[PDB]
């Protein structure tokens, strides 16, 4: 089971992480049953 | 499948009648370890794998 | 801390009761700490154990 | 989940993921019923010394 916990916070800090407390609510409990050892995030390009 | 490449199937989002498994005489061995065979119709499960 | 002597007695009694209630959640080497789960999940030969 | 108790209305603001509640003993004290999604408080039945 692959558990995704998520939280959205309105912030106004310019560069680094804000200092505070925010508990992450569980979002998706996912029934995959597969081996995961490596990951990579996906970004979006802007074309002009 | 063969025993080195044994097939694993997930069972989820269904209502299961196990009474047709207990009352069937086709199985030479029907042996349960962590649960009683006759109580399977009275319980709810998740993470079911065959 | 004027009335510490009474408070220690009350805290010790409450803590002993709290530990006694916490002991129900331990399985003591069994498959589960809940009797209802054992009664619903097993036949009497293993249920007695 | 099996047990004995009186099911009453509750004022506990459960979060959407949250289904049941547990006391110090780990016994269920509140539960969310399937099909209707309501939150029912579970209070142990009256007992005492005769
Ligand atoms: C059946 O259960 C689901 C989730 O448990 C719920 O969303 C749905 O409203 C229920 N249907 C009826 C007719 O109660």
């Amino acid at each position: 089971y692959f558990k995704i916990y998520s939280k959205h916070t309105p912030i106004n800090l310019v560069r680094d992480l804000p200092q505070g407390f925010s508990a992450l609510e569980p979002l998706v409990d996912l029934p995959i049953g597969i081996n995961i050892t490596r990951f990579q995030t996906l970004l979006a390009l802007h074309r002009s | 499948a063969s025993v080195y490449a044994w097939n694993r199937k997930r069972i989820s989002n269904c209502v299961a009648d196990y009474s047709v498994l207990y009352n069937s005489a086709s199985f030479s061995t029907f042996k349960c370890y962590g649960v009683s065979p006759t109580k399977l119709n009275d319980l709810c499960f998740t993470n079911v794998y065959a | 801390s004027a009335l510490g002597k009474l408070q220690d007695v009350v805290n010790q009694n409450a803590q002993a009761l709290n530990t006694l209630v916490k002991q129900l959640s331990s399985n003591f080497g069994a498959i589960s700490s809940v009797l209802n789960d054992i009664l619903s999940r097993l036949d009497p030969p293993e249920a007695e154990v | 989940l099996t047990g004995t108790g009186v099911l009453t209305e509750s004022n506990k603001k459960f979060l959407p993921f949250q289904q049941f509640g547990r006391d110090i003993a780990d016994t269920t004290d509140a539960v969310r019923d399937p099909q209707t999604l309501e939150i029912l408080d579970i209070t142990p039945c009256s007992f005492g010394g005769v």
